[PDB]
């Protein structure tokens, strides 16, 4: 009953994979807009009259 | 036919498509490369061919319209980034 | 074969003057003239020019007139005034290539076998250089079959001598903004480059729309070049590319961080010195 309550796959008898992979996040997209914004902020602070 | 992002054919697939055994796939691909039809490499260990360029061919109007749509996406991205840079750096460039 | 054409600012301003005066005269759309210059082993140098009478029928692309007798006379006088300059090509202010240009070039080839055409847009509604250089070449096809004389692009740039540079800089008291730093490195590029790329892609899109609808016929060579472009477009989701990008970015940010630390220490030094000076001045005044 508790195995059913939790999200356990219930494989072979007394064999429930826990999927510790956590999807193994490997996709990477080079966040580019935010990095461009950061560098532009750097330039703004370098150039602006304080 | 294969999309640009995969463009990684396998020996069994080439053999099935060209009705030749897997052994002659390497020689067929090498003849193609030598003549200049396709550009790429051969990885016998993994049994794959990485095609990076195929010869241009004549396209019909539907394919021309597809190219137009792709250009539309590309231009939209370009305009988006131009607007981003302008808005963010307006202070230094007025 | 020309590898580069250098057009001096005096040539451009003379073209503008010619256009303005003929326009004030009236009833004309394009101006034509000669480009005197010199050769530097495949790097052209256009230094001077002179006007030439020219007229054309706005309907027929075969009724045009160029006064080659006047061309020869004025060239003789210009040679008598400056020997080191010899005829190199012709220029016209027409916004884009006309259909009579190959005929005019054939006429001018009897004065300069390697004639180079320079189109100077005196009303540039764009963001880029005002000069486009073309050279006449024979084109052999595979299905187009007859070999036609077509115009081939050549890189064009603007250079200047010392006197010309001094004069241009003196006259440039219209809007002067040097700011060679990050400000100019952000305006002269980035924004300008993206705008120009958008313009070129919009031109390609307009042509493709015309072709698809049916106003223009199909050009296999243009379609092939577009295929090559779309093939060259890289992929930026590859793990190896992402990792290399992150590595290089980390190095650049290391250097940036060190520079910022140096800046901060210098600022602190200045603050300490200023406070010392103010405290000493107050003490002395007291």
């Amino acid at each position: 009953d508790y195995a059913k309550k939790r999200g356990w796959v219930l494989g072979p008898n007394n064999y429930y994979s826990f999927a510790s992979q956590q999807q193994k996040p490997e996709d990477t997209t080079i966040p580019s807009t935010e990095l461009a914004k950061q560098v532009i902020e750097y330039a703004r602070q370098l150039e602006m009259i304080v | 036919t294969r999309p640009a992002n995969h463009r990684q054919l396998t020996f069994e697939e080439i053999a099935k498509s060209a009705k030749i055994t897997v052994n002659e796939v390497e020689l067929l691909v090498m003849k193609a490369l030598s003549v200049g039809l396709v550009k790429g490499s051969i990885d016998e260990v993994d049994k794959r061919v990485h095609m990076t360029w195929v010869q241009p061919r004549v396209l019909d109007l539907q394919q021309i319209k597809g190219m137009k749509d792709r250009l539309e996406f590309w231009c939209t991205d370009v305009k988006s980034m131009e607007m981003l840079v302008e808005h963010q750096a307006h202070d230094i460039l007025t | 074969a020309v590898q580069k054409v250098v057009v001096h600012p005096l040539v451009l301003l003379s073209v503008v003057d010619h256009f303005n005066r003929i326009g004030k005269v009236g009833n004309q759309k394009r101006v034509v003239g000669v480009l005197l210059g010199s050769w530097q082993k495949k790097v052209l140098d256009v230094s001077n020019s002179f006007a030439v009478p020219f007229d054309e029928d706005d309907k027929d692309d075969s009724v045009w007139f160029l006064d080659h007798d006047y061309l020869e006379n004025m060239y003789g006088m210009f040679k008598k005034v400056n020997a080191r300059e010899r005829i190199v090509g012709w220029y016209h202010t027409g916004p884009k290539l006309h259909k009579n240009d190959i005929a005019i070039n054939e006429l001018m080839k009897r004065y300069c076998p390697n004639s180079v055409l320079v189109i100077i847009d005196v009303k540039p509604k764009d963001l880029g250089l005002p000069t486009e250089a073309y050279i006449s070449v024979e084109e052999v096809h595979d299905d187009g079959t007859p070999t036609s004389k077509t115009f081939e692009h050549v890189t064009s740039e603007i250079g200047a001598e010392e006197a010309e540079e001094v004069g241009v800089e003196h006259l440039l008291r219209d809007i002067k903004d040097t700011t060679v730093g990050t400000l100019s490195q952000r305006i002269t590029n980035q924004v300008h480059g993206l705008k120009g790329l958008n313009s070129k892609l919009l031109d390609i899109r307009s042509y493709l729309e015309k072709v698809a609808t049916g106003k223009l016929p199909i050009n296999h060579q243009i379609i092939y070049q577009l295929q090559d472009v779309f093939n060259l477009l890289p992929d930026v989701s590859l793990q190896e590319f992402v990792k290399a990008f992150y590595l290089k970015t980390n190095d650049q940010m290391v250097v940036v961080y060190l520079a910022s630390l140096i800046r901060s220490v210098v600022a602190l030094h200045n603050l300490i010195n200023n406070k010392i000076a103010n405290r000493d001045a107050e003490k002395k005044e007291g």
